[PDB]
């Protein structure tokens, strides 16, 4: 091979300013089976893109044993039904109390001001249930 | 990063227990050389799981931090993977966010281990340095025996783990406590979590319930649980999840039926006694419902007038076991007068109305429509064994357990949820007398003190006054250390003990780690923990489990009971070489090679012919179990005492104690026990008068303890780089606090330090601190003050709050949201 | 592990310049998104190397240890790769195992730079916790404040880097020195390696000849080189490597011969003053034959009378430039007279046979047959600075150079080799008196001392004697901390001030680590080293290079100069809410945002219209450089002191110093001065007279001076787990000691320990202990001895040798073999 690195697809999301504040947006990436959301947090955060640099993007599968998660609104956290697991979706999935050993993934974009466009481009963290995040 | 080495089909596996918390989760260790692994396809991996295709939910439990690379004294390179066991009956494949950890956990020379003890640290005056072993024990030895031929054992402290799994168990705590009282024969021994050598349990013993008396399967067939003092989503996580849970969600409910044909079974129901509302709370709501779940959130002290006042109704209302009061039971008409308290009197003590009181008896006490009692299973920790007067707590909250006969009876239970693993085999205490150790040292007494796997710079009760009077007095010793040039051992041992004639005190620390004990400490000698050795070890139903050896520890490391032969091997030899027969025969029975020989000598002779005296959790049938026959049944183990055993059945245990009624007293019969309400003691009420805030503390569900492996994890410490303190969010307005900033919190015992963490769950003038950690030790503010047996009130504290300023990288990575989930 | 990540084609490339060592060596940092790499097709990386297929002998210097994955304050992880730059002329592409090293030792939070210190530490009377940067600030600031008040400039205490690369260079020194000296105007101020402020060179500068005065290129064109005091393949790498041994190898020949037409250039020889046989002997000797190298074993401290010895050899032959010395000298006859020593005196003092004697003259400054005195370079280090008397001893060499005409011709020089690189931009030291502050602070003076980028606990001559009193005196603040609960700031500065009146001492870290200090410090500051932030420095031959910032620095930790201006503005808001304008005005001066803006205020401001008094390598030309001029000019960088600038030519800088004679003196002359041979100092002579062994001491090529990264790398620690002490083997034989065993080495002064390393080549009654090291400080055992300028005989102390026992992990794990190539 040589390659050390994951061969990653670049999958459109959409273009930043048809996200709403604190609206999540479903897709899936990187392929049909990883469940992923994207939010406009509607303030800027550490490693957030767009106009605002305040939109982030994860996997939604709990890293503990891989239930979806879901978005809560008004914490702007990821929920876990199984064994209570929440993530903090503005510290880049850190876990606020749970029973997983590792941060919710993060969907890396790419913001291109160009054509306002976001694309997801690779992951940071491994996505449950997956020996390597492209499979 | 974003893939793991799968483990190859034909991967080594040994079992493992969970080195942490008391459920002693069942995990399975794969290990393989480096440059292979497993393929994606099912049968070409260990884990036999599909990698071809996405995972379903609950398929596997597989992160990184649960993978390691390990270097062994071969210099070889190996994956490890350590994992949950799916068919494990104490946890069914689940792992907590602690034990998930363990990989990253095990000694490697990069990775979170990397500081991990290698060989003696002597303190040389002025600087660490390493020294060997036979200098260690030179000088370990020499001091020891110096002090035993002038001062007697009474100049030489411990400070000891009594406890199981990492850092203890039955090996271990054979081998330390033969040491120390058969050998040494030393009285001034304390225990890792409290000042003296005493129980936790002393009044539930007494009245004949030994405090481990169920099965985790008792949790699924119960009608109601109580958590008195406990935080078990966090404390016990997967005994919470994997048997607490499925009952209240009726999963159970079939399996209840099919034991008692003409038994109603009402949905289960669950409550908390605990003056804050926790994560446990809010997730027993999110699962049951709030209609069943009753928070009795009592005001701080006040459990023994919530249990008299509960006893009180349930004895007038007739909702009690007359036969069985009558056949299997002592001093019950005595306790109803000594306890008598009206629901009125009750609810202005607690603060809990006299609704809710009614309700919890009606739920737990009341007769179900078929005619039985329910079966009501009444689960304490340390909200109450740290609590106001641990002895009178257990005192009325037994005489309510005993009366509604809620021991004996499947589903039932009043039991320890328990800390650590237990796996306890010593000989017995040598003194008549319980000694404040702490005090004690404080005051200037004492030669040698040696923490061994226990750190209570960061854990004793008033840790404030604890560490002061060791720098000082470690600091003396250091002194005189200095003036030595060119001294042999033996001259050094004279320089050393004269300076304890002057106030000093060597200190040696048996640890995994430097910790903070380095700033005081002498010597330091490096342990071994489960997977560089062999381990044994019960849970909190009395399961014992092997965790098997399967990689090497860092350069010397050992295991402790092997570091004890060590040391009384070295006695031995000085004490032949002195010509002092009587003395050199006291040490003789350390012929030790390996762990499995501390078990032979210490669990599988407890109670035999010719033995000497032994008190071990394993019993007199403790010799039927060998580490071959733990190997055959695996994680599932057997829980003690063991019955039978022959080779076609394997180890056969108890489930449950007290199933007949009879008790471990002198006549067969649970007792009964006065418990008389006091208000707080005057030491508290003093702090309490004095300052604002109430100051809990105790458990974080991520964080392990005192942080001993955590404070390495760079995920951990970016999550909580500082002990945390839970304020109402009303009292940080007033403060002009808000998350990231940091706090003094002090009083007349001590000063520390956390950092704000609002939380709308906490009442008014209360707050909650991590306890234990290393940045920002809560133990400071902890009063002196202990029961008749030396247990501490930790949980007993007031003090006042100061902003110390705004953290504002805290702000930037530390989240502040909310830890109960709803 | 078996593979790396390629850099990108298009990957980011930095300049870098090595942040250790004098040579200032050029690399190249790559950096790029953690899941990108290059392909192997050398126009598919960044390296535009062809890894299609094995790459030849030095095609690349490419090791995991050159890589990092890096995690930025934004959360987003890059790959990095530390390279050194083929077209920088300086190493030509070498790295040295320390400069190697750079990638691994960048700031990761799971890597070799965990430990950094991300935010300021407190020593909270009992226990370290974070604080605030404003909090440590009001502490630190109020502290200075208060000793100002009360006790003026006198009171406040430094000790603090004077040098260039990491943890120096010309935006920190001037930031330090502005804020030490123009706005606090503490005289009370040490250097990092010596207890005074004073220079290493005073002897050699009043003479006229600065220490820094040719090019690397004279290494290439000189008949001989002389390496005094000095293990340069060691300490000085790739200046040895890239330039001195293709000169050995006859590589330089041709440009000698293009150069000078006229001359002839023999085969190029070595000779080396050194009592001790190091691997730079045994390297020249591989590379160059027996014949062409001349070890000058001298007798310890015997300098003085070999150079006198010399001198007088070489004016009795004649061997002298007389129109050289008449025309642009003075004090020569005066010199003749006082300096005169026969060559059997010479023998006799030194131990050096009178045929090795009259053979180095005969080599260095006999008249080749074309007429012409040898081109001899005489390259100098600590074996002469640190030696018997360094301003003597320069004294002494000096004379012989200035009679040789040795500076000033091409080929030549009478230099530094150098320790760190250079970067010096500084305000005048404020006293007119030298203090030796290590004897003040030992005495009981001071309320506040800071160690800025040093830690002179391992690296203090008499090191125990400081470390004792420093503990002792942080302990009585530590005491009178402890009794304040709730205290404001302002009060908590009271009780520390006022433990500083009963014998205490606060005492404040700014540094990247812990370190040892932190057994002492009550307070932490985190600092940031270069690629964190932009660094400017020169190397030993005055080249002056940018290294770019290319990352976060870990947490809050921020570049020196502006950690000075944060101290400066703290100090300057508190006059000035206390009313005290004039007070105010002296901490003025430090509005600064970036490390660019420190250097526009010192360096590029010397000498300019309007300027304070400014002392600067660069000189009054430093104006004309600029970072974006720097940036321009590369690894390469210019010669300082710079002549000339354009748009169209770039810096225009200087090759060597004094070709056309004129000296920095009054009259333009070198001035030679009387050298007597006193023997050693009494002082060193008592431990002489007690003690068997010398006790020399100095560097290992693989360690970077007190191990601050090296303590926390896996391969460093398995190879020097312990200071090591070369010893003679008939002496470990007379010891009973072999590799890998523990002493104890001990005098009058002090006691230490290290590992034991038989080395055949270690003459009897002499030893080489490693230096400055994190498991057995060898200053320990160095006397209080400094010359007239307070400079120390680092190299002069002898002491005893007990053995402690055999440390079987070292025998198993750690190569004694020989370290001397053959
Ligand atoms: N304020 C307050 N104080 C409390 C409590 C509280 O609720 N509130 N709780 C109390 C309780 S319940 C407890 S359990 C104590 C805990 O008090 P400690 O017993 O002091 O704490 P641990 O963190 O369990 O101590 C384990 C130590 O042993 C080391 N170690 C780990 N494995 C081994 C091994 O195999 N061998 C050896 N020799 N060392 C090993 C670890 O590195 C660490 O230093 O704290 C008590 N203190
Ligand atoms: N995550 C994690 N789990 C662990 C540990 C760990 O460090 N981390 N340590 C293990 C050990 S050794 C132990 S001892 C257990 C302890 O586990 P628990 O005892 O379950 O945990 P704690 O947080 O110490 O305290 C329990 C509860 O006591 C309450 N409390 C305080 N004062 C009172 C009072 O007067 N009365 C009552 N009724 N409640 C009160 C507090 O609000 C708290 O929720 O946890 C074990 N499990
Ligand atoms: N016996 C004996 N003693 C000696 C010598 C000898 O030959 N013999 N040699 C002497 C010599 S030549 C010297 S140079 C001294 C060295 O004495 P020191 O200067 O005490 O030692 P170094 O290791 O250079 O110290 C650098 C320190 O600064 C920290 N540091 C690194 N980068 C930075 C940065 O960017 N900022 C800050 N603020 N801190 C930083 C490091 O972690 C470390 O603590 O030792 C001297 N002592
Ligand atoms: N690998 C590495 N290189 C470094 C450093 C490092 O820590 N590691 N530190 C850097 C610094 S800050 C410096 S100051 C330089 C140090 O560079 P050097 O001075 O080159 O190194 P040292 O090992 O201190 O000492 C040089 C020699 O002095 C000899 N010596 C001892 N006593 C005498 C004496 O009385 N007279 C004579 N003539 N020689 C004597 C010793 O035998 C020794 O070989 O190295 C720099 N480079
Ligand atoms: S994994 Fe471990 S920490 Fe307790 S809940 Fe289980 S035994
Ligand atoms: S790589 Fe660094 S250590 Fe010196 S030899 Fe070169 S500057
Ligand atoms: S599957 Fe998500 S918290 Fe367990
Ligand atoms: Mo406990
Ligand atoms: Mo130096
Ligand atoms: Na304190
Ligand atoms: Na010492
Ligand atoms: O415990």
């Amino acid at each position: 091979a040589g390659r050390t690195t994951l061969q990653y697809p670049a999958t459109q999301v959409s273009v930043a300013k048809n996200l709403k504040a604190n609206e999540p947006v479903s897709f899936t990436y990187p392929d049909t089976s990883s469940p992923c959301v994207a939010v406009k947090l509607g303030s800027p955060v550490p490693g957030g893109v767009g106009p605002n640099n305040d939109i982030v993007a994860y996997s939604v599968l709990c890293t503990h044993m891989g239930f979806p998660t879901s978005y809560d609104k008004s914490s702007k956290t990821f929920k876990c039904p199984g064994h209570f697991t929440e993530f903090d979706a503005e510290k880049a999935g850190q876990m606020i109390c749970g029973q997983a050993t590792e941060n919710l993934p993060r969907v890396l974009l790419r913001y291109d001001e160009a054509s306002d466009a976001l694309t997801a481009v690779g992951v940071d963290g491994l996505i449950y249930g997956r020996q390597a995040n492209v499979i | 990063n974003d893939r793991i080495t799968l483990p190859p089909a034909n991967a080594q596996r040994t079992n493992m227990t969970c080195h942490f918390c008391i459920v002693g989760c069942g995990y399975h260790v794969y290990k393989w050389p480096e440059l292979q692994e497993g393929g994606r396809a099912p049968e070409q991996n260990a884990l036999g799981l599909d990698f071809r295709k996405q995972l379903p939910p609950l398929a596997v439990t597989l992160t990184p931090a649960m993978t390691n690379v390990v270097t062994e004294h071969n210099g070889r390179r190996y994956n490890i993977m350590v994992v949950p066991d799916k068919a494990c009956v104490v946890n069914s494949g689940l792992s907590s966010t602690r034990g998930g950890k363990m990989a990253s956990y095990m000694y490697t020379p990069t990775g979170d281990g990397k500081q991990r003890l290698k060989a003696p640290r002597l303190y040389a005056a002025d600087q660490w340095v390493d020294t060997t072993w036979d200098h260690a024990m030179a000088l370990y030895a020499g001091l020891i025996k110096k002090t035993l031929d002038k001062d007697g054992p009474q100049g030489v402290f411990f400070s000891c783990f009594d406890h199981g799994g990492a850092g203890g168990g039955f090996e271990n705590t054979w081998g330390t406590g033969k040491l120390m009282f058969s050998a040494i024969q030393t009285p001034m021994v304390r225990i890792h979590n409290r000042p003296a050598y005493n129980s936790e349990c002393h009044a539930t013993r007494e009245m004949g319930i030994g405090e481990l008396n169920n099965a985790y399967e008792d949790a699924q067939l119960a009608d109601v649980i109580w958590s008195i003092g406990n935080n078990p989503y966090e404390s016990q996580t997967n005994y919470f999840l994997n048997h607490w849970l499925p009952n209240l969600q009726g999963a159970t409910t079939s399996k209840k039926k099919e034991r008692f044909p003409n038994e109603n079974f009402p949905q289960a129901r669950i409550i908390f006694v605990d003056p804050r509302e926790t994560p446990s709370v809010a997730i027993a709501r999110h699962v049951a419902g709030n209609d069943r779940v009753l928070h009795l959130a009592i005001e701080p002290g006040t459990d023994t007038a919530l249990f008299n006042g509960l006893f009180t109704y349930v004895v007038e209302q007739g909702w009690i076991d007359k036969p069985f009061i009558e056949a299997h039971t002592k001093g019950f008409d005595d306790a109803v007068k000594t306890n008598r308290l009206s629901l009125d009197e009750c609810s202005n003590i607690t603060g809990v109305p006299v609704d809710m009181l009614k309700r919890a008896a009606e739920w737990s006490y009341k007769p179900k429509a078929s005619g039985q009692a329910p079966r009501t299973m009444h689960a304490y920790e340390k909200g109450i064994i740290w609590g106001n007067d641990n002895y009178v707590i257990q005192s009325a909250l037994l005489d309510l357990v005993i009366a509604t006969h809620n021991v004996g009876r499947r589903g039932t239970g009043c039991v320890r949820m328990g800390g650590h693993q237990e796996g306890y085999t010593r000989p017995p205490y040598p003194g008549d007398k319980k000694i404040y150790i702490d005090q004690e040292l404080i005051k200037g007494k004492g030669r040698i003190m040696t923490w061994w796997g226990c750190n209570n710079f960061q854990t004793s009760n008033n840790a404030q006054a604890l560490r002061e009077a060791i720098l000082q007095r470690s600091a003396i010793v250091k002194q005189a250390m200095q003036k030595a040039r060119g001294a042999t051992t033996e001259e050094m041992v004279d320089v050393i003990y004269e300076a304890t004639q002057n106030g000093g005190l060597f200190v040696t620390s048996i640890n995994l780690y430097p910790t903070k004990l380095a700033e005081a400490a002498h010597l330091m000698l490096p342990a071994a923990h489960p997977g560089e050795m062999n381990l044994t070890s019960m849970n909190g139903e009395r399961r014992i489990r092997l965790s098997e050896k399967f990689m090497d520890p860092p350069g010397t490391a050992m295991a402790d009971c092997l570091i004890a032969a060590r040391i009384a091997n070295a006695l031995r030899d000085m004490y032949q070489k002195d010509g002092k027969a009587e003395m050199a025969a006291q040490f003789e029975g350390f012929d030790w090679k390996t762990e499995e020989d501390a078990f032979n000598d210490g669990f599988r002779r407890a109670g035999q012919p010719g033995a000497p005296a032994i008190d071990s959790q394993g019993g007199s049938t403790g010799h039927l179990v060998t580490y071959d026959r733990l190997r055959k049944s695996g994680n599932n183990g057997v829980q003690l005492p063991v019955v039978s055993w022959d080779e076609s059945k394997g180890l056969v245990g108890t489930e449950m104690l007290y199933t007949e009624g009879k008790f471990d007293t002198d006549d067969g019969k649970a007792h009964f026990k006065p418990a008389p309400w006091n208000g707080l003691p005057a030491t508290v009420q003093q702090q309490k008068d004095k300052y604002r805030f109430w100051l809990n503390n105790g458990r974080n569900n991520e964080v392990w303890q005192t942080a001993y492996h955590d404070q390495y994890n760079s995920l951990m410490q970016e999550r909580y780089p500082m002990a945390y303190i839970e304020m109402n969010p009303d009292d940080c307005k007033q403060l002009d606090v808000t998350g990231g900033d940091i706090v003094e919190v002090y009083n007349d015992f001590g000063s520390t330090f956390a950092m704000v963490y609002p939380v709308a769950e906490i009442k008014r003038g209360q707050t909650f601190m991590l306890f234990g950690y290393v940045n920002g030790i809560q133990g400071d503010v902890t009063t002196d003050w202990t029961d008749r047996n030396i247990i501490p009130y930790y949980k007993g504290t007031w003090g006042d709050i100061r902003k110390v300023g705004s953290m504002e990288e805290f702000k930037r990575t530390v989240s502040f949201k909310s830890r109960r989930f709803a």
